[PDB]
C-alpha cells in the first residue's frame, strides 16, 4: 500500500518567477484572485525564482562555480518573490515561513490562519546532484515533492502562458507551437524540446504517490487559478501516472 | 560557447532548452576544495560497535591529518534501522523518515566530536567551507554529518517508504560538489566481492570494476547505495571511489597514502 | 505564598518512550484517543525516548563519555518520537514545537491549534549532574519540571503497565510483585527497588508549587487517559506533597 | 566629568538631557579591531561584471593579507535594483525594500567564499569579532555581507522608498565602531570627477577634497551614498576613507602600501 | 503617492522601561487594562528598557566600548522587561516574539492570538550612528519605526508622567514645568532642554509616511491607555507632520 | 561489570534498577577536554566594578595563556539582582527568573569580548567543543557566558524563586563534565573565613577545608553558592576548588602556577 495522506485537505498554488518579474501588472490582479480564494481553500503558496536567477548563472558559471553553488544562490530569488507576495496579502492575515516550518509544523500555521506563503525551491542546496550545470532541482519540483509527500488534493502551477505547446510559443519555432489540453508525465519525459515546467519534475511524478494530476493555467487571466482549484479544466493538464486504489 | 550567447539564451530561453543547456557546459570548472579527501565513517559497520572499533580509528585519523586533508562524515546505523522501522509500519512517507534517520547520523558525530576536541578536530556544519580549520596545521580536519538535507523533500523510490539518499550519497555529493580529490568509504568488509561474504561462502574478491560492470554482475546494490553509482556515473569531479575495512588497523592511512587496499569503483 | 499558575488551564501528558517502541500496534489506538481529546482539553503532549537512548548509552559508555555527553544524545530520541506522533495527528491541525516554543511561547500556540508535541527531556545537556553514569534528568522528571512552572491542572503519565508495583512486573522478581493504587513521593523515594518513573521525578515533587498529584496509567488499554484526564482512578495515583491553600 | 557624576547623571536624569549627553563624551575611547582595515568589493562595479573582475582581486587579496589585515565587505548590485524596482511598483515601504536587499549582498559574499575557500579566508556573520581568523597568519582575512541590519527598521529618506542607508553606510559603519585603521571603497571609477565621467566629457578628477567642499560643489550624491558623508562628519575613528578603481589590477594593493591612488574624502 | 499601509488595523503599544522598574505596583494595574483591552484591538505591545540599560551604560562607558557597542547591550533590557509583562498575560494566550518574527510574520501571529510583545528596541546593534556615546536609536525611535512602517492606526507611548512638559518635572527646574497638552515634533526638535521620548523620535517623525499623530499618557493612571487608543485626549499630542491624502 | 552484561541490562531493565546503574558506574572514564582550566570572572565581584578591575584581569588573561588553556565563564551581578526583585514581586516562578539571568552573564561575556577580540580570544557558544581556539597558540582561550541552560525547567529551591543554579554552578559542571584539570572562582574577596569579612571584624582566615566541615561550621552558603559544595562531592573529575580575589593584581596568574593563594574547598 501507500504512505497515508498527512494533510489531505491540504491545496498547493506554484506561482512562476517570471510571473512576479512582469511586476506590479500581474501581481496586483493575482493578489485580488488569492485574496478571495481565502475562504474557499486552505492554501500553501509556493513562489518560483525567474530572471534574477538566470543572473546568478550568468555570474555564477562565468566564475566557474559547480551546480551545487549555483542551486541555494537561485533558492534565494524565490524566497524573495515569497517575500514580496505575502507582503500584498499581510492585510488579510499572510506571511511568509521558512523551509523548517513547511517541512513541520504546516498543520499549526494552517490553523492559525487561512493561508501562508513559501519558498517553492527544496532544500538540496550544495547537494545537489552533478551532470548539468544548471540545478535540475527547481521550483516546479519543489512544489511536487511537499505536495505528493503531504498527500495534499493537488498541485496547481501558475505560469505566463497557456499551457504546454509542442514548441516554445515565444522562442524561434513558436510558428509549430500546437496547444496540449492534456498530456501525460511519460509522454513529456520522452519529447526533446524545452517545457515550461522542469524536466526533473516529470522524474518525481513517475514515482508519485498520492497526486494524480497537475494544471498548468495561465495567471495573467484572472479567474483560471480559481476554476482550476475546482477541478475545471483551463490548461494543461498533467498526468502523473498515479491510479486510485 | 561565447559568453554573450550563454547570457542571451540565459535570458531568453527557458532553462530546459537544449541549447541553453549546452551553453552552459561549456563553462570553466572550478574546484572549491581540492587537495581534500572525504571520508566516511560507517554507522553500524564502526560506530555502532564501539570503543574497539572507534578508538584506533580516531588515533589513524590524528596521525593522518599530519600530512592529509580530511572531511570526516558519519553513518547511522542500528538506531536510524530502528526508527525506518516504527515510522514505516505507521505508513509515514520518505520524507519524514529521512528526517528521521538525519538525528542519528547527527548523533555519531557528536561521539567523535567528544573524542576528537583536545586533538584540535571540530564537528562543524558547513565542511564544504570551513576554511579556518582545514588551513590550520594543528587542525586540518573536521567532522560532519552524512546525511543529505532534502529531509521532506526527500526523492521516493520506486516502492518503499525507505529513503533511497542516505549517508552514502551525502558524503559522496559533498566531495563531488566541492571537487574534492578523493573519496573513501570506510565500511567492515574488505571490499566488493561476487557473492556477499557474510551469506555467501564462495565469494571471489573484486579489487577494481566499472559501474557497468557492476550492474551486469548483479552488485548495483551491495557494498554501496545503489543510488550513488549512477551519481557517480553523472560527477563532474570524482570520477571513482574506494572501499576500504576500517576494522583492519591502518587500512584507513595506507588508502590515503596510495595503496591498493579495499575496492575501486571506476565511473567508466 | 507560592508563585503564580502561568497556564492553570493547561493539562500536560506525557508518553512513554516504550509505549512508541511497539510500533503501530499500540501508537494507532493512541492516536485515536488523543484525536477524541481534542476538542476537550488544551493539551501540551510530551514523548519519551524508549530503547533507542538504551543503545546510545551502550555506545556511549563503551567509549568512556561522560554523563554530560550521554544526556542530550538520549534526548534527540525523544524528540523523534515526538515527531513521528505529531505527524500521525497533522490532519487534526498538530505539530511539533521545539523546546524554545514550550518555554516561551505556548500560549500562542495553544490559542492557534488545540494540542502541540514536544520533547519530554529537559535541556541540561552537558550540565547534567554528575554521579550516576546515567543521566538522571530524564523524560519523567522534565515533564513535571514544565506542567509545575506552568501551574497546570495535571500532569498524566502513560506507561505500557498499570501503574507502580513492589517490583518490577517484567523482572526476575515478578512474582511478588504487589500493585499499588496510591502512594506518595516520598514513601517512593525511601524503597530501593527499581521504578517505572524516574528517581528524579520523587525530587523535584518534594519541592513541587502547585501539582498535587501525578497518576500513571497503562496506554495500552483504551480509555484510562481519558479517564485519567478527568481525575478518574484507573492507575497509581502519586501524592507530590502538595497542599492547598 | 568625574564618573561619579556621570553615574549620579545616569540614574537621576533622562538620557536626552544635555548634561549626561556632555558627562559620556568625556568617557574614554576603545579600539576594538585598531589594526584592521575595511574594504568594500561592489556589486554592480566588480562582482556582477564576472570573473575578469572577480579573479584579479581575489588574487589581490589572497597576497595582500600576508601584510595586511582585512575585513571585505559586498555590495548588492544588478538583482537588488530589480527587486527595489518590482517592491517599489508595488508600493512596499523602505523597511521591506532593505530586507530584499541584503538578500544579493549575502550572496555576492558567498560566491566570493566558495573562490576564497581553498585559500583559508572564510565567509563570516559578525566580522568585527572574528577574533580567531584574525590573528592567524594563515587566514588573516574574513568575508562578510555588506547590507546593514536595519531591515524594517530602515529610517525612510526625504522621498522615495529606496532605502537610504545600503552597502556604502553598512561598511563604514562596521569600519568606525569597531575602531578600524582604514576604509577602501571599490569602485569601477577612478575616483571623483567635478562631472560624472560616465556622463560627461570635460570632468576633472579630484584627488582630495573635503564633505563640505563636496557639498558646496553639488558632489553630495557622486561616487558614496550621501548619507555616509554625514555619517562620515559624525565619525569618532574613521575620519577619512578612499574610493579606489577596482579593475586597475593591483590598485587595492598600493591603497594599503599608503599610495594616493583614487580620491581622499575627509571629514573635515 | 505613499506606500501602502500593510496592517492598517493595527495598534501600537510602547512601555516606558521605567514604568517596569517601578514593580507590581505598577504592573499589575496595567496587566489589568491590557486584559480588557484584548477584545477591543489588534495590539503589538513594545517595551523599553529602563534603568538596568544605564547601568550597563555605567559600567560599557568606564571600559571605553563605543556607542555601537552599548546598544545591543542596552536592547537585553528591554527584550527582558517584554518577558516579564508577556508571562503576566499568558493565561489570556500573549506570548514575547523575536524581532524577525514581528518584521515578518505578524500578520499570522495576529491572526492566531489577540496580542503580542516584543521588544522595542530596533536592531540597529553595532551599526549604530556615531556622534553620541549614547545610542540615539532607543525604544521610542524603534516603536514609531515599525508603527509608520506597517501603516498602523496609531501609536501610543505610555509614560510614568501625565505628558511632556517645558522642563524636567522631576529635575532640578521642576518650577518652571509647563505641561503640553498637544506640541509638533518640529516645535520639540527646536527646544534644547530634555524630553521623555528620544530625540530621533522627532527626526523619523519628519520623514514619517503615515502616522499623523502620537499621544504621550500615564500609564500609572488607570484608564488612560484605554481611553488614548480610542483618540480622547488624556496626554500630550504630538503632531509628527504627515497631512492627509 | 563485563559489557555483555551492561548491554543485557540496558535492554531488559529501567534505568532505575540498581543492576543497570552498578553495571555503568563500572564504564571507562574518558576526559575531553584535560588539559584545560575553568576560571569565572565574578559579576559583581568584578565586572560590575569597570576598568579599574576588568583592565587588569584582562592583562592577566592575555599573558596567562601563553602558557596555560582556559576557558572564562562569565557572572551576572547587579542587573541580574534587579530582575530578581521584578519577577520576585510579581510571583514569578523560578524558571522564569532563571531565563532572566542568563541575559545579564551574556551581556558581561559580550563585554569581555570587546576588550579581548584583538588578543585573539573569542567569545563563544559550546565551549567544551571550541576545538580549534583551545589548540592554537595565537588563542588557546575562550569565552564563555556562565549561566546553565536549565532555564524554564530549573529545579526550585526548598523555599523562594531564587534560581538555586546559577553561575557558580554552571561554570563548574562544565569544568567537571568535560574532566577539566582545575577550577577557580574569582571573587572580590581573599577566601573563606569564619565569619563573614564584609560583616564580620574578628573572622579568621580558611586557607584549605572540606565540603563537610564547611557545613559543620555553618558555612555551606558563604563564598560559593550551596548547590555546588553537594555538586562538588558528587563529581568524577574535578574533587576541589579555589576561590581568589581577582582585584589583587597577579592572584589568577599565581593561581595556575600553583601557588596557595585564596581557598581550597575539597570534596572529602
Ligand atoms: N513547450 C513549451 N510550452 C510552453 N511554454 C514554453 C515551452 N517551451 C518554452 N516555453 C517558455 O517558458 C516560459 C516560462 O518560463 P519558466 O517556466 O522558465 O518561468 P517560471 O516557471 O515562471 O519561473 P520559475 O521556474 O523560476 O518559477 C514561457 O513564457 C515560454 O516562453
Ligand atoms: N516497580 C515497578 N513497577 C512497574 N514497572 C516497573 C517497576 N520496576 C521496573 N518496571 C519496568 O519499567 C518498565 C517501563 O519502562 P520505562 O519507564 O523505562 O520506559 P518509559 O517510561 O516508557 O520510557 P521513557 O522513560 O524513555 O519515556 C515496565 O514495563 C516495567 O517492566
Ligand atoms: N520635558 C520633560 N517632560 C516630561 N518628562 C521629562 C522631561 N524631561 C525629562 N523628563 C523625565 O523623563 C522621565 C521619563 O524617563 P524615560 O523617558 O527615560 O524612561 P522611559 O521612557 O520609561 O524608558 P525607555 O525609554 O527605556 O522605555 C520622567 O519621569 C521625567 O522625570
Ligand atoms: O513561523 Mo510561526 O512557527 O508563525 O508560530
Ligand atoms: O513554532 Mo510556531 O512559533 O508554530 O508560530
Ligand atoms: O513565534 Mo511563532 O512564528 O508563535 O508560530
Ligand atoms: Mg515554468
Ligand atoms: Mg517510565
Ligand atoms: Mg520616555
Amino acid at each position: 500500500k501507500r504512505p497515508i495522506r498527512l494533510l489531505p485537505w491540504l491545496q498547493v498554488v506554484k506561482i512562476g518567477g517570471r510571473v512576479m518579474d512582469r511586476g506590479a501588472d500581474a501581481i496586483l490582479p493575482l493578489v485580488e484572485e488569492l485574496r478571495k480564494l481565502l475562504p474557499e481553500h486552505r492554501l500553501l503558496i509556493l513562489t518560483g525564482a525567474g530572471v534574477r536567477a538566470r543572473h546568478v548563472f550568468s555570474v555564477g558559471l562565468d566564475l566557474g562555480l559547480p551546480v551545487g553553488s549555483l542551486a541555494p544562490l537561485a533558492a534565494s530569488e524565490a524566497g524573495q518573490n515569497g517575500h514580496i507576495l505575502a507582503a500584498m496579502l499581510a492585510s488579510e492575515g499572510v506571511s511568509y515561513v521558512e523551509h523548517p516550518t513547511v517541512a513541520d509544523q504546516l498543520a499549526i500555521h494552517l490553523s492559525a490562519t487561512r493561508a501562508v506563503v513559501g519558498s517553492a525551491f527544496p532544500p538540496y542546496h550544495h547537494h545537489e546532484f552533478p551532470g548539468s550545470r544548471i540545478p535540475p532541482h527547481r521550483a516546479d519540483t519543489g512544489a511536487f515533492l511537499l505536495a505528493d509527500a503531504f498527500g495534499a488534493a493537488g498541485l496547481t502551477i501558475v505560469e505566463n502562458v497557456d499551457g504546454i505547446y509542442t514548441a516554445d510559443p515565444n522562442g524561434p519555432d513558436r510558428g509549430q507551437a500546437r496547444f496540449l489540453p492534456e498530456t501525460s508525465a511519460t509522454d513529456l519525459a520522452k519529447s526533446e524540446g524545452p517545457l515550461p515546467v522542469d524536466r526533473a519534475l516529470l522524474d518525481v511524478m513517475a514515482t508519485a504517490r498520492h497526486i494524480e494530476r497537475v494544471q498548468v493555467v495561465n495567471g495573467l487571466v484572472p479567474g483560471r487559478l480559481t476554476a482550476a482549484l475546482r477541478g475545471e479544466h483551463v490548461g494543461t493538464l498533467i498526468r502523473t501516472g498515479v491510479r486510485p486504489a | 560557447n561565447s559568453t554573450a550567447e550563454l547570457e542571451e539564451l540565459l535570458m531568453q530561453r527557458s532553462l530546459t532548452d537544449p541549447q541553453l543547456q549546452a551553453a552552459a557546459a561549456a563553462a570553466a570548472d572550478f574546484r572549491i576544495l581540492p587537495d581534500a579527501t572525504v571520508i566516511k565513517i560507517g554507522g553500524q559497520s564502526v560506530i555502532d560497535r564501539g570503543r574497539a572499533a572507534v578508538y584506533p580509528l580516531v588515533d589513524e585519523i590524528v596521525a593522518a591529518r599530519k600530512n592529509h586533508k580530511l572531511l570526516i562524515g558519519t553513518g547511522a546505523g542500528t538506531r536510524a534501522r530502528h526508527l525506518y522501522s516504527i515510522a514505516a509500519g505507521l505508513g509515514l512517507p520518505a520524507g519524514v523518515l529521512a528526517q528521521l534517520g538525519s538525528s542519528v547520523a547527527d548523533q555519531n558525530a557528536a561521539m567523535l566530536g567528544q573524542l576528537l576536541a583536545k586533538h584540535g578536530i571540530p564537528v562543524v556544519g558547513g565542511a564544504g567551507l570551513s576554511a579556518v580549520p582545514l588551513s590550520l596545521a594543528e587542525v586540518n580536519a573536521v567532522v560532519f554529518s552524512g546525511m543529505p538535507p532534502y529531509k521532506l523533500w526527500m526523492r521516493p523510490a520506486a516502492e518503499g517508504v525507505i529513503p533511497p539518499y542516505r549517508t552514502d550519497a551525502g558524503c559522496f555529493l559533498l566531495a563531488e560538489q566541492f571537487g574534492c580529490k578523493q573519496m573513501i568509504f570506510v565500511k567492515d568488509e574488505d571490499g566488493l566481492y561476487t557473492a556477499n561474504p557474510k551469506t555467501s561462502k564462495d565469494a571471489t574478491f573484486i579489487p577494481r570494476i566499472s559501474v557497468d560492470e557492476m550492474k551486469a554482475k548483479g552488485l548495483h546494490d551491495s557494498i554501496l547505495e545503489f543510488p550513488v553509482l549512477d551519481l557517480l556515473q553523472s560527477a563532474q569531479h570524482v570520477r571513482e571511489v574506494q572501499v576500504v575495512n576500517g576494522l583492519v588497523p591502518g587500512n584507513l592511512t595506507r588508502a590515503l597514502a596510495g595503496e591498493h587496499v579495499g575496492t575501486i569503483i571506476t565511473a567508466s
